[PDB]
């Protein structure tokens, strides 16, 4: 029959949020026909025709009852008070991820209590490794999503309105009224179908928790919420992607950068070498302005465009570099994110070399060795990427030169070592690190480096690349040469 | 009217380690950054000199809301409510407790090192054969003259007479926070460039330059002298005193340059007395 | 058919915030047709907005700019008292730096003489004759324009990034802006395609009309 | 007959942490963004400089509707019905309301640090034996020169005589909102590029450019000189003043270049007097 509601991704007036709401409509109707294949079931005898990029609606009788049934079935609340969105497959989602998504949605969409009424704070002690950490969350009772149907349809005729409808920030993120004194007039307006899309946006977007590297996670529980909103190219592709991303563990969702969350949203995407892969998504950062802030405010929006090379490099980093340490304490499941992974990811998104300044972060900045230990755990990975770096070549040759020189020095010590006595190779290595760290200017450090190279003996590598290594020593700032010498000492493996 | 006092001050030559930043490993790095010509210079923070001025005002006997217990090494508040009318430190340095806040008359900038920092370090070790993890250590030091810029608003002072003790404190600055045990660096001025004008525009900020990259010479910058030549920065409102007076007087054609008709005094106390007389005449004190 | 007038644009800082981005000063990558149309009206000193409906505008983006965020204590009309702290709110606004672009103006669809192209040309031949007010700016009032001049298709003799109106594009630029709310705002979906042409492709022509 | 006055102004070299942005628990990040070649430069908001001009206008008579209560650190508004014919601030900076509105007769871009920003912060642990929170603060600072561009339509002014006080204010800019307590950074001009033309477009927006990281030479950008030599941006309407005049006069062939026949003065005040005389003659003051 004729469409009372018509929605197409190809429509010009739509924005990204309208498209993601359209995808939410697509997936919730898919789950509904999975649950109610008999159209009759749909109170009001709704019938949806779904295509790759079009969602098509027909029903019987007055609209009000039809959209009321649709809304009531779409958004629900379980006994525990957590959110229940039929678009997402709650059956195979565990309770921890349900708490995660519910907390996110009340923290970003239902930020205001004028739209929702909460229940009692429900605390449950979930068991991990013989530790019953008490998850404490505020249960809900009602929210404006369940009853937007009254605003969508006309009061007198119980039918969809034929004019623009004023919307609010809970429907469209970022759509606050700047001037409260002009609340009646300066309010965002939209057509009813786009209003329904803005109703159903929350299902598609995932939610992640951000941890400030400067802030000790022990002294600061995470409260910043990152909302990942993906650009829509096809309904089925987005639905499959979201259902795949449902598999991930909550400890993955805790990230240290917006780009990390964006890459995680596309981590489970299939890679096809014949198909040119390209995916785009938006990351919306929500954070309390101050300590006593009542509700979160949108503090950053950043676009991520991921191609094939960036994604495979990110998978390589994930493989080589260690995962998060799920520290668990008194109801305190802290998550230790590796800063390096994020640093690389950031540089990747920037398109700049991953090795922008790892050492700076690993040692200079990381005196505590929080990620320096990760360096120790992932030093090979660092070298791997450095190997990829062609410019590193010269420094790699210098690494081999210094390793040969220290091999010669250790051979000299072995010759000096008396029979029966244990040679202090560990003590000599510690002395090497201390002496290199002692060097305070270019002249002294170059003195020590040249003297050590001479004491090493005949070096094959320094003979083969005489001019290149000589020019590298002459040109490079002595701090850099010291850094790579320390890396050579740390990377020595006979 | 609206009178303000601006000045750039140069210190004597000596070994200084006054602004250790967050140390790494065993070496206590003193804070440093880039400056003219791209060479790293050592910085002493302006908060240190503000603390020194606060301590001077406390010692001389003025009210001072914040009392610094030397033996306890703690800071106490005479009254929880800041009263800029009654307290000199609240009047000058301002406050913010979080009325509630004051802009603060004294506006001071960092203390840069006139000579670039080569990287000289000093080793210190605990005596005795019994050696532990805290046995030996390295402390970074710098042999330099330090230069900082400050600017105060005479009108903004709640009591206009408070400008005199601040000048006396600048000329008699107590110890600036550092390591006085092993690097006792006096921060007393030895060359001033003071401007006391009704316009705000200031062209005396960091007007000192080194003759040689590693030397204690401390000649006046070419830009400042050239700007005095060109026509701005009226010599009648200029006040230069200290060791740079000798170098200025040994310059060629000095009797013809506009620098001649500016207030220059070899003795710093005389120049300070003259400037204080001028200020007291201008502000009706 | 008379060659369409071409203007060279160079703005150091600019921001074209999004209609629906009212909580954040997050901006479009490209100047929207509505903002360009308004700036052209300001250049020709035309206060009325309905005078030059129908003019077709095409934008060629010479270099992709960088996006940067800045903090501002923007003032809003929340409380009746002006001195009330509720008016001042700290929020972030994104800016585009070193924006260089070329604009094609085709005023043949205009039904009122003289057309916008003729007015812009006459303004550029005789700057002293044109009477207007204010200072020319793109986006926010304080974001002045470094260089707007009459130029040919060969001014950079380089490679151009055009804005093309695709039904499956990413950008949703408005060509008519309703400042009060969002009723009359009209959107078109665009894309940035890297093509080596000195003349705009048809699709790239965005023709401004009243929302009715 | 429309008349405009555009100008690119470069400040001195000093230590600045002016505007800042939202902190991260530790560190007070100076806001920054990309610039020429993609290098990150520290910015100063346009509203900051407009606030500085408003404060200058209020400080010296020149009736202001938007008075700034220094004691309360709040903005009180004298007359809710803005009257540009009387108040200088509504005449220049304009106003907004729910007659209805008035576009400001002044537009200035945000200030840009002439040199790219390098990691530069300042630790500030507060003195005291007790070491509680709200200590170890970090203040990101920058040792560069700031260059900003402004433009005024003198015709749009309700009172044509109000252009001159703005000239004095821009010359004697009191203070851009910043950490004057820690980093007293003067904002008075050191080199000016003014143009007083009836043309709407002035191609002199950002002519001071040196890059060459950690340096202060601040040469005139090559593109500006090429634009001057091309034939456009008429040298007769140009006004060049400041320290850049020395470098221009040391340029080879400058005596024959078209830039020679532009109004050029080493002394800033002579520049201001000549430009003000020209403006008054043209506007019939």
């Amino acid at each position: 029959t004729q469409p009372k509601i018509s929605l197409s991704l190809h429509a010009a007036d739509t924005t990204i949020m309208h498209r993601v709401g359209m995808t939410g409509l697509y997936m919730t109707l898919k789950r509904l026909e999975k649950q109610y294949p008999l159209s009759r079931q749909r109170g009001g005898h709704i019938s949806w025709f779904l295509t790759a990029d079009t969602i098509e609606l027909f029903w019987e009788g007055s609209d009000f009852i039809a959209l009321s049934w649709l809304i009531n079935e779409s958004f629900q609340l379980d006994d525990t008070g957590l959110i229940h969105l039929v678009g997402l497959d709650n059956d195979r989602i565990d309770l921890r991820q349900k708490i995660h998504i519910h907390e996110g949605i009340c923290g970003v969409f239902l930020r205001l209590n004028k739209f929702y009424q909460a229940g009692e704070i429900i605390n449950t002690e979930l068991r991990f490794e013989e530790k019953q950490v008490e998850y404490q969350y505020k249960s809900l009772t009602w929210y404006a999503h369940q009853t937007f149907a009254e605003k969508l349809c006309e009061a007198d005729t119980q039918q969809l309105r034929h004019d623009y409808i004023q919307i609010t920030s809970w429907l469209y993120l970022g759509g606050i009224v700047r001037h409260a004194r002009t609340q009646n007039t300066t309010k965002l307006e939209e057509k009813p179908e786009y209003a329904l899309a803005l109703l159903f946006v929350p299902v598609v977007c995932h939610y992640c928790l951000l941890h400030i590297p400067s802030e000790d996670l022990k002294e600061r529980k995470p409260h910043r919420y990152l909302v990942v909103i993906p650009e829509i190219k096809d309904f089925e592709d987005a639905s499959q992607r979201r259902w795949r991303l449902q598999q991930l563990e909550t400890k993955q969702f805790h990230v240290s950068s917006l780009g990390e969350a964006g890459l995680l949203y596309y981590s489970l995407d299939d890679i096809q070498p014949e198909v040119a892969y390209y995916q785009a998504c938006q990351v919306w950062l929500y954070e309390k302005t101050n300590k006593a802030s009542r509700q979160r405010t949108l503090m950053s929006i950043e676009e991520i465009k991921i191609d094939k090379n960036i994604l495979i490099t990110y998978q390589q980093v994930q493989k080589y570099f260690k995962t998060n340490y799920q520290i668990i304490k008194y109801k305190q499941i802290f998550i230790k994110v590796n800063p390096i992974r994020s640093l690389i990811a950031d540089n990747l998104v920037k398109g700049i070399h991953w090795w922008s300044n790892f050492w700076e972060k690993l040692v200079i900045e990381d005196s505590k060795e929080y990620l320096f230990n990760q360096l120790f755990s992932n030093r090979e990975g660092f070298i791997i990427m450095a190997e990829n770096s062609e410019e590193d070549k010269q420094y790699l040759i210098f690494i081999k030169v210094f390793q040969q020189a220290m091999k010669g020095n250790f051979a000299k010590i072995y010759a000096k070592t008396e029979e029966g006595k244990d040679p202090p190779i560990k003590k000599k290595v510690e002395r090497l690190r201390a002496e290199l760290n002692y060097c305070y200017d270019e002249l002294s450090f170059k003195e020590y480096l040249s003297d050590f190279l001479v004491r090493g003996g005949l070096n094959k590598y320094f003979n083969e690349h005489q001019e290149e290594i000589a020019l590298l020593i002459k040109k490079s700032p002595w701090q850099e040469i010291r850094i790579w010498s320390l890396l050579a000492i740390a990377s020595y493996k006979p | 009217p609206n009178y303000y006092l601006y000045g750039t001050v140069l210190t004597r030559y000596g070994l200084a380690s006054l602004n250790h930043d967050i140390r790494r490993g065993n070496k206590t790095i003193l804070q440093k950054g880039y400056w003219n010509n791209g060479k790293i210079h050592s910085f002493v923070g302006s908060s240190a000199i503000r603390w020194a001025l606060r301590f001077y005002l406390q010692k001389q006997g003025y009210l001072v809301n914040r009392v610094w217990d030397e033996e306890e090494h703690i800071n106490r508040l005479t009254s929880e409510d800041f009263d800029p009318e009654k307290f000199y430190d609240d009047d000058i340095f301002g406050f913010a407790l979080l009325p509630n806040q004051r802009m603060g008359a004294l506006g001071m900038n960092m203390a840069v090192s006139l000579t670039p920092y080569d990287g000289a370090v000093k080793l210190g070790a605990k005596s005795g054969r019994e050696k532990d993890s805290t046995s030996l250590h390295f402390t970074e030091y710098h042999a330099t003259r330090y230069q900082y810029y400050f600017g105060i608003d005479a009108t903004h002072l709640k009591d206009f007479s408070r400008i005199l003790p601040m000048i006396d404190g600048i000329m008699n600055l107590p110890k600036v926070g550092g390591s006085s045990n092993i690097f006792n660096y006096p921060f007393c001025p030895d060359s001033l460039v003071f401007q006391w004008t009704n316009h705000f525009a200031s062209y005396i900020s960091y007007c000192f330059e080194y003759c040689d990259p590693k030397s204690k010479e401390a000649k006046l910058s070419q830009e400042f002298i050239d700007e005095v030549e060109c026509g701005q920065i009226d010599p009648s409102k200029l006040w230069i005193g200290g060791t740079i007076v000798k170098d200025l007087q040994q310059l060629d054609n000095f009797e013809s340059s506009p620098l001649n008709k500016a207030h220059i005094y070899r003795n710093r106390n005389e120049m300070i007395e003259a400037l204080k007389t001028v200020i007291k005449r201008d502000l009706g004190l | 058919m008379i060659a369409p007038l071409i203007l060279y644009l160079d703005v150091p800082f600019t921001t074209f915030r999004e209609s629906h981005a009212r909580e954040m000063g997050k901006t479009y990558p490209v100047p929207p047709p509505a903002t360009v149309y308004g700036m052209l009206l300001s250049l020709v000193g035309e206060t009325n907005v309905y005078r030059h409906c129908g003019v077709e505008l095409a934008i060629a983006m010479l270099s992709s700019p960088k996006k940067s965020r800045i903090l501002r204590q923007m003032r809003r009309f929340k409380n009746a008292d002006f001195s009330h702290p509720e008016n001042v709110i700290p929020c972030y606004q994104e800016i585009l730096s070193n924006l260089k672009c070329l604009i094609w103006v085709r005023s043949d669809e205009e039904k009122i003489q003289p057309s916008l192209r003729e007015r812009i040309q006459l303004a550029f031949d005789h700057p002293e004759l044109v009477r207007r007010f204010g200072c020319l700016f793109l986006g926010e009032s304080d974001q002045l324009i470094k260089t707007i001049k009459l130029a040919r298709e060969d001014y950079l003799e380089g490679v151009r990034q055009w804005a093309i109106r695709d039904n499956r594009g990413r950008l949703t630029l408005p060509y008519w802006v309703d400042h009060v709310g969002s009723r009359n705002t009209r959107f078109l979906r665009y894309r940035i395609e890297e093509m080596d042409r000195l003349s705009p492709p048809d699709l790239a022509w965005t023709m401004v009309q009243s929302p009715i």
